[PDB]
């Protein structure tokens, strides 16, 4: 019936067999481990027997979206009204904490190329776009090696796999923005214009690049596609929980002992996680003070709800928060949460495209006022005014990056009220 | 129903002997009628909501204290406001003066759409946002 | 060139992108007369490079 609980996912079920390069990267190692297996096949199935099968195995957004990859890759079963569609692949990563993409695409991107290969054959996909973060050099160096030892082995290019399904892969450097990760902003990026995003609608489904028909994805979500497809749905099924399932390549990182990134089945509870893997945070378990789950953009979470709640989308969400890319950072008692959240704000005004008004004014807002109050500098009414600014930030923004910076805000004043009021009263005291 | 001795009188109203307005005033000035065009250093729309009347402009000197703008028609700066312009054109005829018409320019609705903004082939696509 | 036909012709000034970067690869900062260059080259408007050269990260203008 259903899992009672979730852990300890099986080595020889995690998809990522050489996450940390422990196999031979290039196509040799890859057919060995079974990648670029049965493609043939799985092209010939058709995009309707794919799409059935991503369904069937139900992936939510592996990059911090959440929206199934069924009916998203759904948008693209149309009759094609000559356009050439495309489909994208998103590698940004400038997610606080964001370490998995690199991770995989610099040790396992044969799986990655593979994933790219079928999810295009299912999407009408004339090629693919995989976008690489310019910073990760040496990543695309060693992908696109991969990426031509295929085209030498014929699987991907003109006849792919003998299949007659002519997709293809261009890698695309990115002079470095975070904002570049946000799916309309990476459109308009790889356009050759400015990284700010576009208003949906037009979605990126029917208008994307170039305005052609295009799809972003994660670099996780299609590179666990192929090993799905081959396998069928019912292995993610089984894994996870309903919803929520399958896997998903965990990142942890702050004040544990071993801050190491993991594949891990899937809605796991966070008690296991730090402590089996990364040693336990750096001063047992009472040391630990706070967490943020996948991505900064979702507020931070005290001990008191971590060690119950799950890592699964819906279970975050009852803890006010979200699951994110399963970046898990720990911050321990010694760790100031005010300026620790002080730092993260700050990337976030850094990297504020400037596009909406409620970005690129209200981020620089929050940016001072609450380094004001990390120094002290405030009136306890102040707290109820950055609350409504994030409000104001939350839902008004053209991209999703004003809610993700609002957010971390939020979990902030929501679980250390009292901190702030005890250093603005230290603040206070200490000048007369 | 509203018994009050009736008469029917066909000829327009000649209120004009009645409004005290000199010969020259109601003879020689020229009002026109129109909407005024919103000002182009704005965007708001709710002032060519109205039809106005105004009177041609007339002598302007500078007097010899300090270059001041003494006048001499007192019906210079006076405007009149109306909802529809057959109001006021009544109103002008039965004053008496002589009158001139302008039609209600309005915008023509423009079809506008976002995914104009970018093209496969279309010479719309935008360079910059 | 490789740059070039790697996109799909009509929509060229997409490859604004790795060719300025290619610029820094050879001169690592970038002058004005590099933005020049690379906007005659891609036959895009000057300052369509510019925007993309002060907007995102490395591009060491100095
Ligand atoms: C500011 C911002 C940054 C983002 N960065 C990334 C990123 O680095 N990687 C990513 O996969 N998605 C990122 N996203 C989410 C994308 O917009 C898009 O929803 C996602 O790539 C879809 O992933 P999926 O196909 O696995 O559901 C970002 C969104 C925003 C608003
Ligand atoms: S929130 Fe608005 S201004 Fe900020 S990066 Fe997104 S689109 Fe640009």
């Amino acid at each position: 019936p259903k899992k009672t609980s979730f852990g300890s996912l099986k080595d020889e079920d995690r998809i990522f067999t050489n996450l940390y390069g422990r196999h031979d990267w290039r196509l040799k190692g890859a057919q060995s481990r079974g990648d670029w297996y049965k493609t043939k096949e799985i092209l010939l199935k058709g995009p309707d027997w794919i799409l059935g099968e991503v369904k069937t195995s139900g992936l939510r957004g592996r990059g911090g979206a959440g929206f199934p990859t069924g009916l998203k890759w759904s948008f693209m079963n149309k009759p094609s009204d000559g356009r050439p569609k495309y489909l994208v692949v998103n590698a940004d990563e400038g997610e606080p904490g964001t370490c998995k993409d690199r991770e995989i695409i610099r040790h396992d991107p044969h799986k990655l190329v593979e994933g790219c290969l079928v999810g295009g054959r299912a999407m009408g996909a004339r090629a693919a776009y995989i976008y690489i973060r310019g910073e990760f050099y040496n990543e695309a160096s060693n992908l696109q090696v991969a990426i031509r030892e295929a085209y030498e082995a014929g699987l991907i290019g003109k006849n792919a796999c003998g299949s007659g399904y002519d997709f293809d892969v261009f890698v695309v450097r990115g002079a470095g923005a975070y904002i570049c990760g946000e799916e309309t902003a990476l459109i308009e990026s790889i356009e050759g214009k400015q990284g700010k995003p576009r208003l949906k609608p037009p979605f990126p489904a029917d208008v994307g690049v170039f305005g052609c028909p295009t799809t972003v994805a994660n670099v996780e979500t299609v590179a666990v596609s192929p090993t799905i497809c081959r396998r069928g749905g019912a292995w993610f099924a089984s894994f996870g929980r309903e919803r929520n399932s399958g896997t998903k390549l965990f990142n942890i990182s702050g004040h544990v002992n071993h801050p190491c990134t993991v594949e891990e089945e899937m809605s796991v509870p966070l008690k296991e996680l730090i402590e089996k893997h990364a040693g336990g945070v750096i001063g047992g378990w009472d040391n630990l003070l706070a967490v943020i789950p996948g991505g900064s953009s979702t507020p931070l979470i005290p001990k008191s709800v971590c060690e119950t709640v799950l890592m699964d989308f819906d279970a975050l969400v009852q803890a006010q928060t979200g699951l994110g890319t399963a970046a898990v950072i720990v911050m321990d008692r010694s760790t100031d949460i005010v300026k620790a959240i002080a730092r993260l704000i700050e990337f976030y005004k850094h990297e504020s495209c400037g596009q909406c008004t409620p970005c690129r004014e209200g981020v620089d807002w929050m940016n001072k006022v609450m380094a004001r109050f990390v120094k002290g500098d405030a009136r306890p009414a102040e707290i109820d005014s950055l609350w409504e600014i994030s409000k104001q930030i939350e839902g008004h923004t053209i991209c999703a990056l004003g809610d993700g910076a609002a957010w971390p805000v939020q979990g902030l004043i929501r679980h250390f009220r009292p901190e702030l009021e005890e250093r603005m009263q230290q603040f206070a005291l200490q000048h007369q | 129903t509203q018994d009050t001795q009736l008469i029917a009188v066909d000829e327009k109203l000649d209120i004009t002997t009645l409004t005290g307005v000199p010969e020259e005033h109601i003879k020689t000035r020229k009002v026109r009628i129109f909407v005024p065009a919103r000002n182009n250093m704005q965007s708001g729309v709710n002032n060519t909501k109205k039809w106005k009347m105004e009177f041609d402009t007339r002598e302007r000197w500078e007097n010899p204290l300090m270059g001041w703008s003494s006048t001499a028609d007192p019906l210079s700066n006076l405007v009149l406001t109306f909802s529809t312009k057959e109001d006021a054109v009544a109103f002008a005829e039965k004053n008496g003066w002589s009158f001139d018409v302008e039609e209600r320019k309005v915008p023509k609705p423009k079809s506008k759409s976002y995914g104009a903004n970018f093209s496969w082939n279309k010479r719309t696509r935008v360079s910059t946002k | 060139e490789a740059i070039v036909k790697n996109y799909p012709e009509g929509h060229k000034a997409a490859a604004v992108l790795p060719v300025l970067d290619l610029a820094q690869r050879q001169n690592g900062w970038l002058p004005i007369s590099a933005m020049n260059k690379v906007a005659e080259i891609l036959q895009v408007p000057p300052m369509r490079v510019y925007e993309v050269a002060t907007f995102y990260t490395m591009y060491n203008r100095k």
